[PDB]
């Protein structure tokens, strides 16, 4: 029961440039498919990128997308989505 | 003046009482509170106004030594008095 | 004669002090900001370390102002915000650290009081 | 490069044009003296103190004037200049009054310490001295204008800061003096400043008038939460007291000034504060109990309930630790209806995107900012430090600004377009004549508020001022590193919160009504029991009893910002902390804790014991929270605004009037400015 | 002039003729000689040269530097060498006072010097017992000025006014016990140092 | 990076020392409950000395560990001559105290403490 | 005094008193400013 | 003469007080004057050096003459505005004449 | 100024107790020989430098100019 996704990631760092790829080509496609949920982009200076998704009675996963190209973090995201 | 509060307490020169029900009336049990029956902020109002022919007057207190930094007080307004903030003196111009 | 001994520096079981004042503190390393009531500078030119603040209540007797706090009057001055943490760290305290916020360099010019095209203009000399 | 090689008791410094001998002193470390000069203020060469002397010359200059020409060379310790500093405190002292034992400026009188470094030790005055007429110029500035030096600080700040233009010199010789001709009163959102920025005592603050001394305070560095800027903030306590509030320099957000509100509304933590834990009795009526009691009860009556249910309301002048431990305890308990009591779109991209609901431009980009547009907003009122940065600009840099809303009174001047938002079409259309001057201007600024979106209409015209951004951006070149649309709130934990993830607004506990708040600090009226069911269990955690205290079930009593280290965010992005400095009265207690120990007693034991574990969390759920005093930027409004575009809703005729008018309504907006006794005395005057 | 101090300059020439002689005999173990306007004569030295120095001075024919006046430390927590220590010396001969000056830090200890002044026994341990400082070669070394079990070194820069612990007498157990410090009126801390400069001949370069 | 040691070159011959010290320590106890008459048993007194030992067991730098054993030398001496009594002694056990809860519900009930 | 009498002042001791340090009339000390920080007190109905 | 205390709350014996025995706290008075609420003195604190009647600039607080205070508690020792303003009215007839005497030394 | 003024110095033999006493005797009475010189020496004039910046100035002064009451001020605060 996912109630909630939020990416952590950064700007000017290889580690998230998949990350940015992924907001710049589907966000508003994910957004417009599931618009009641919370999708929360934070970025950062100096992190590695990161993935915690919320579930219902207060639990979360997380995955490192350091390094990732944007296909894998589509992959990693539709993942979790499911 | 010490006007006395309902639980029977005087009341100071700032206006100082234990709650009635204060546990720190103790202390007073068998005993007394120190206060001053003597109030500046009357004994000052007893005394009255100075007249002056010029718009600006010092003020020490009395002997040069012994009173208070000479302090220069105007009385161009004529509505109310020039007080004195060390002595609480208060002049007119007349 | 001379050993290598490369780990961290610490003194904590020479300083004496205890563990709820060694532990379950947090001191503040900074430049004391300038009083805005006055325009000198010679108090902005050290770094100061300090503690954070407890428990000041009354007392029932007189109304004095009581602690339990013995680090509260204590503040300590330096030269250089590297000898500060360095200090921190060899007793034990979790620190945070502030930057010596400079202020700006500033374009005055008397003549623009007076322009003929500009707002700069003042009203009253 | 254009520099100027200069010395200074024989030492080399480089120092652009233009540039004066003070300035070059400064750039060495030496410091002249001062009365008359303020680095924001304009020159004036009154006081005569800063005279130095020139290698080869014969007259001293004017250091805060006199712009340094190549080759001089600046002798500061010299017999000349000593004996200018000894005439010039000589003739100050002349006629100064003997006040320095009732003058609250005592230990902190730059006078004093001038006289005392540089001046002689003895007079040769032997004359009669003169007395002034005190003015009477509002209920929080005190005038004893018998110890004015005529340094026209006063003066000068009123005209360019507060823009005023009511105080003056009138008269001529020792026989002038400064202030109003009349008995006019100077009532500002600034008026408060000219305390801290006269050299003496001649202007004092009547609330700390004889409270204390200055060798007395110990001082902690703190922010405000009156509004969303983030005022950078020093509170100086007396045996476990405070006593005033004072500005702290930061250049890119106050620069060494602070509100009337935020350093006279002090006194309203001395006042109906919540002291004890609190509840509901058998005859209704709220009394004490320990936190034993009332935390076992709370905790009770959660365990027999879950999610839509319960609810969580924050209002204002919350903290960040708060909310993080308000909704790492409802998740637990599976109730994500958290909400504010004060509004942000929900349509779009809402609280998705960072580079929403922020001051995309730094408070600083007004600096650089040409054209200025302000959307339903009195930001004179709500941030006024902004509105100081916009007339800094329109002052030195030429800034155009404009206003689409109501008519009111800005501290400047500014080109009216119209009350209704259609405006927004129209400009986006180009049937306006505003695209003329958006077309030659580059680097915009389109800043909207708080107070237009708390509207029914509120979603519709943020839309249309998106689509008009793009419109600009697209005629009016701009690189992607100057940015233009700016949100801007009127409220200290809105952006913490929308970072955290709650839902801005109230629209889910309309719908989906709760069986059990948590109302924490909401003393606004929004919601009260004629939206609820009869039996909803309901806890109000905050630091007063104003409005939402009254009709509560259980009351748990918290501390203020002057009373614990926590975590806040301005409109700008920039996590700000304050620090302890006087522990809250009584049995009151820090939220989180209380949260916490809550979690603990009912079974759902949290994982955060302390103020750092709390901040690996803020972390870990927003890592932007503890890069204190740093901004981040952000790049993702092309997406935003490809969203948004999708939200059909249409605007209505009633025109986007802002709440703030008039200065009666600056003081008494948050309940510590309803308990203090002084904004009343404000108010009243005003009126 | 009436209300300023005399300045003789013949005892500034000897103090600084004397300091160079002091530095080219023993270059090493030597840095740092300096006298001062008030016409004093410091020399600081390395750790390794107490001795050596204390000896030389005490015996050398032209120095008969005999009587130790004092033996002291200073805590600068700014420095990684944090305590100054200092021996000030005293010669009848010549009617003369010197200075002398070395530099330590918590496990860095020093050598002591009963062997050349027997005078050192009590001020060394008050400087371990004061300051925490260790000393080699010393007969008794333990808590002088202190209770006995005292733990700290109270005249640190650190180490705060009032102590960590207090004393009473508790009927119970019939003794004068110790506990944490509970005050009825916390010292105040009085911020007095002025914004403005006073001696710009110290003014340090920013 | 590089010191200069005092009284060893490593924690093997620091710890030897220590456990020299902790044998003089060790055997002199009971010798004091007798000579002052202290309540406690030989049991809690050897008990105490284990605690305050293991106090400083992360320690690792042998100038640290030097030092130690110095005080505790110190702290020997005072002991076995008279000089210190059963007051300071009995300072070790906080016989007229109650200790801060170990328990973040048992701080917040009564006060601040963190 | 006979010769050199002191000034006639008001507010002056008429009557002089002695040690009290144990009668009933002694000095016992307080503080005489008043209540800083006053609390919140909710209305007598429910409601 | 007039009735009328000195003390300004100016608080130098505060500062000056080696002890630390001095503790203010003042106010605006309803007469809008510069008086004290709260002025203490700790007689277990105080080493009776003048600092403080050196310090005043008005001569409103004087170390007397009196030297036979002595008491059966330790709380009798700690003063407050009251007993010293009646300490005041007792020994004015002595203490005017003795500052008579010596204030053309200071 | 005692190099304005004449006294003896005892000095001993043997280096006891009894040595000792008669150096402080006679320390007592060179006191006296120095007293008769300093009140017979006494000079008049000022007795505290009079450099306010270091030692306060006279209650008349504080009390009629400006910057010695600023002086007394900073130099009890
Ligand atoms: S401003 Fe006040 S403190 Fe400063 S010299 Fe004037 S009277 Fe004294
Ligand atoms: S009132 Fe104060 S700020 Fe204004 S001119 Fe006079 S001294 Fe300057
Ligand atoms: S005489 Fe007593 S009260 Fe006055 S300054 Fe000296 S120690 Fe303080
Ligand atoms: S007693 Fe004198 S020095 Fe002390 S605060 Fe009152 S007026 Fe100032
Ligand atoms: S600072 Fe130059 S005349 Fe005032
Ligand atoms: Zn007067």
């Amino acid at each position: 029961g996912l109630r909630e996704i939020r990416v952590h990631l950064c700007q000017r760092s290889p580690g998230s440039q998949g990350v940015r790829d992924f907001i710049v080509q589907r966000y508003v496609e994910l957004k417009k498919a599931h618009p009641n949920l919370p999708i929360l982009i934070r970025e950062c200076s100096e992190v590695q990128p990161k993935l915690w998704a919320r579930y219902a009675f207060g639990q979360e996963k997380t995955v490192s997308l350091n390094n990732l190209s944007a296909d894998e973090v589509t992959r990693a995201m539709q993942n979790v989505l499911s | 003046g010490v006007q006395v509060s309902p639980s029977g307490e005087k009341i100071t020169h700032t206006g100082q009482v234990y709650d009635e029900k204060d546990y720190r009336r103790v202390r007073f049990v068998d005993r007394q509170k120190e206060v001053n029956e003597n109030f500046a902020i009357d004994l000052i109002a007893q005394q009255p106004v100075n007249e002056v022919e010029h718009r600006i007057i010092a003020c020490d207190g009395g002997g040069g030594a012994l009173g208070h930094p000479k302090v220069y007080i105007n009385l161009d307004k004529e509505t109310k008095t020039g007080t004195c903030g060390y002595c609480g003196l208060q002049f007119k111009q007349h | 004669q001379l050993i290598t001994v490369d780990e961290k520096l610490d003194i904590t079981t020479l300083t004496g002090v205890p563990e709820e004042h060694i532990k379950t503190r947090k001191v503040r390393i900074f430049v004391p900001a300038r009083n805005n009531m006055q325009s000198g500078v010679n108090n902005t030119k050290k770094w100061k370390m300090e503690f954070d603040t407890r428990e000041r209540w009354e007392n029932p007797l007189m109304g004095w102002a009581s602690t339990a706090d013995p680090l509260s009057n204590m503040v300590l001055t330096f030269s250089a915000k590297e000898d500060a943490i360095a200090f921190a760290e060899k007793n034990g305290w979790s620190y945070d650290v502030e930057e010596k916020k400079v202020p700006k360099p500033k374009s005055k010019s008397y003549g623009a009081n007076f322009s003929w095209n500009k707002r700069t203009r003042v009203s009253t000399k | 490069s254009n520099l100027i090689e200069v010395f200074v008791d024989g030492q080399s410094v480089m120092v652009e044009p233009g540039t004066t001998v003070l300035q070059a002193c400064e750039k060495v470390g030496m410091q002249i003296p001062r009365f008359c000069y303020h680095e924001r203020l304009s020159v004036a060469g009154n006081c005569r103190m800063c005279l130095v002397e020139i290698e080869k010359a014969p007259k001293v200059v004017a250091a805060c004037a006199m712009p340094v020409m190549k080759g001089w060379n600046i002798l500061t310790n010299s017999e000349k200049s000593k004996k200018a500093r000894e005439g010039v405190m000589e003739f100050l002292l002349a006629n100064h009054p003997l006040d320095c034992p009732i003058c609250d400026q005592g230990g902190e009188c730059d006078l004093q310490d001038q006289s005392m470094m540089f001046g002689s030790d003895r007079s040769r005055f032997l004359e009669g001295k003169r007395a002034v007429e005190d003015k009477n110029i509002g209920p929080l500035v005190k005038t004893i204008m018998t110890r004015c030096i005529q340094c026209t600080r006063c003066i000068r700040f009123a005209s360019e800061i507060a823009g005023v233009d009511d105080l003056g010199t009138t008269g001529r010789g020792n026989d002038m003096q400064v202030g109003t001709y009349i008995e006019k009163m100077f009532m500002s959102e600034l008026s408060g400043n000219v305390i801290d920025i006269c050299p003496v005592g001649a202007l004092t603050s009547k609330p700390y008038a004889f409270t204390a001394r200055p060798w007395e305070t110990r001082k902690t560095e703190s922010i405000d939460v009156m509004d969303a800027v983030g005022s950078n903030i020093v509170v100086s306590t007396r045996t476990g007291e405070v006593m005033r509030i004072l500005p702290r320099m930061h250049e890119d957000i106050n620069e060494e000034w602070i509100s009337d509100k935020t350093r006279f509304a002090y006194d309203g933590l001395k006042r109906q504060r919540l002291t004890e834990p609190m509840v509901r009795n058998e005859k209704g009526l709220l009394t004490y109990t320990s936190w034993e009691d009332a935390l076992s009860r709370v905790a009770g009556m959660l365990q027999n309930f879950e999610g839509n249910a319960v609810a969580a309301i924050a209002g204002g002048l919350v903290d960040a630790e708060a909310l993080v431990a308000l909704k790492d305890l409802l998740n637990k308990v599976d109730s994500d209806n958290l909400c504010t009591e004060e509004i942000f779109p929900t349509e779009g991209a809402g609280t998705d995107l960072r580079s929403n609901y922020l001051l995309n431009t730094t408070i600083a980009g007004v600096e650089e900012a040409d054209v200025v547009l302000l959307v339903g907003t009195n930001p004179r009122f709500e941030a006024p430090l902004f509105n100081a940065r916009i007339r800094k600009s329109w002052l030195h840099n030429d800034l155009k600004v404009a206003l689409i809303g109501s008519p009111v009174d800005l501290t400047y001047r500014y080109d009216h377009l119209g009350d209704s938002p259609k405006i927004l079409q129209d400009i986006a259309s180009g049937r306006h004549s505003f695209c003329e001057v958006l077309k030659d201007a580059k680097k915009p600024m389109v800043v909207l508020g708080s107070s237009a979106l708390q509207r029914d209409d509120g979603a519709a015209i943020l839309v249309a001022v998106s689509n008009m951004v793009q419109k600009i951006r697209v005629t009016t070149g701009v690189a992607a590193e100057w940015k233009v649309m700016n949100i801007l709130h009127r409220i200290a934990s809105q952006v913490a919160a929308l970072d955290l993830g709650y839902k801005p607004g109230v629209e889910a506990i309309r719908k989906n009504p709760p069986k059990m708040l948590f109302l924490l600090g909401a003393d606004g009226g929004c919601i009260t029991r004629q939206d609820l069911p009869k039996d909803c269990f309901i806890v109000y955690q905050g630091h007063h009893g104003d409005v939402g205290a009254p009709m509560a079930d259980v009351i748990l009593p918290g501390a203020a910002y002057t009373e614990k280290s926590a975590t806040y965010v301005n409109t700008e992005g920039r996590a700000q902390q304050t620090k302890v400095a006087v522990t809250p009265p009584g049995l009151a207690r820090e939220d989180w804790k209380i949260i916490r120990a809550l979690s603990e007693i009912a079974g759902i034991t949290l994982p955060y014991d302390t103020l750092d574990q709390v901040r690996n969390r803020l972390e870990e759920v927003s890592p932007n929270l503890v890069r204190y005093d740093d901004i981040e930027e952000t790049n993702y409004f092309q997406q935003a605004s490809e969203l948004a575009k999708l939200v059909n809703q249409e605007v209505l005729a009633d025109p986007l009037v802002p709440p703030q008018l008039t200065i009666k309504d600056f003081y008494m907006t948050d309940s510590i400015s309803r308990a203090s006794q002084t904004m009343a005395k404000c108010v009243k005057a005003v009126t | 002039r009436p209300t300023v101090r005399p300045r003789s300059d013949v005892t500034h020439k000897q103090l600084s003729a004397f300091g160079e002689y002091v530095a080219e005999i023993l270059p090493k173990y030597v840095q740092q000689v300096q006298v001062s306007c008030l016409d004093e004569l410091e020399i600081c030295i390395h750790p390794d040269g107490v001795i050596p120095t204390l000896t030389f001075l005490r015996d050398h024919t032209n120095a008969q530097f005999k009587s130790l006046a004092d033996l002291t430390a200073v805590d600068v927590p700014t420095r990684q060498n944090r305590f100054e220590i200092v021996y000030n010396l005293l010669s009848l001969r010549f009617n003369s006072r010197i200075r002398v000056k070395t530099y330590a830090d918590e496990l860095t200890p020093i050598d002591s010097i009963v062997s050349v002044h027997i005078a050192a026994n009590w001020y060394e341990r008050e400087v371990w017992d004061m300051f925490g400082v260790f000393f080699f070669n010393h007969p008794d070394l333990r808590r002088i000025l202190t209770d006995y079990g005292f733990e700290g070194h109270p005249f640190r820069k650190d180490f705060p006014l009032t102590g960590y612990v207090e004393l009473r007498y508790d009927d119970e157990v019939k003794r004068v016990v110790a506990e944490p410090v509970e005050l009825a009126q916390e010292f105040r801390k009085f911020d007095l140092n002025s914004p403005w400069e006073a001696f710009p001949a110290y003014r340090q370069p920013p | 990076t590089s010191v200069k040691p005092i009284f060893s070159r490593d924690l093997n011959e620091a710890k030897r020392r220590v456990r020299e010290l902790y044998r003089a320590w060790y055997r002199e106890v009971p010798n004091t409950v007798h000579l002052m008459q202290l309540d406690i048993t030989v049991k809690q007194g050897r008990d105490k000395v284990r605690e305050m030992f293991m106090k400083n067991a992360h320690v690792t730098d042998p100038r640290v560990v030097d030092l130690l054993v110095i005080k505790g030398k110190m702290e020997l001496q005072e002991t076995i001559k008279v000089w210190k009594q059963r007051t300071h002694v009995m300072r070790f056990f906080h016989e007229t105290e109650t200790p801060r809860p170990k328990d973040f519900l048992s701080k917040f009930y009564m006060g601040h403490d963190p | 005094p006979t010769t050199n009498p002191p000034t006639a002042r008001k507010f002056i001791w008429t009557n002089h008193k002695f040690n009290v340090s144990a009668t009933p009339e002694q000095y016992v000390p307080y503080s005489t400013t008043r209540k800083k920080i006053h609390e919140w007190v909710p209305p007598s109905t429910p409601y | 003469p007039s009735g009328e205390e000195r003390c300004i709350a100016c608080k130098l014996c505060e500062a000056i007080c080696p002890a630390q025995a001095i503790t203010i706290e003042a106010e605006p008075r309803a007469d809008g004057s510069r008086r004290t609420t709260r002025y203490d003195i700790d007689m277990t604190k105080c080493i009776y050096c003048g600092f403080c009647q050196e310090a005043c600039p008005v001569d409103a607080i004087v170390e007397g003459p009196n030297f036979e205070f002595s008491t059966e508690t330790h709380e009798e020792l700690l003063y407050n505005k009251e007993k010293l303003l009646n300490n005041g009215d007792k020994w004015e007839a002595e203490i005017a004449a003795n500052i008579q005497a010596d204030y053309l030394y200071r | 100024v005692y190099d304005q003024v004449e006294f003896d110095v005892p000095i001993g033999s043997r280096g006891d107790c009894y040595d000792r006493y008669l150096c402080r005797v006679e320390e007592m009475r060179q006191s006296l020989r120095i007293i008769e010189q300093c009140l017979n020496k006494m000079p008049p004039g000022e007795i505290k430098v009079d450099d306010a910046k270091v030692s306060p100035p006279k209650r008349a002064e504080m009390k009629t100019s400006m910057e010695s009451l600023i002086h007394h001020f900073k130099l009890y605060t």
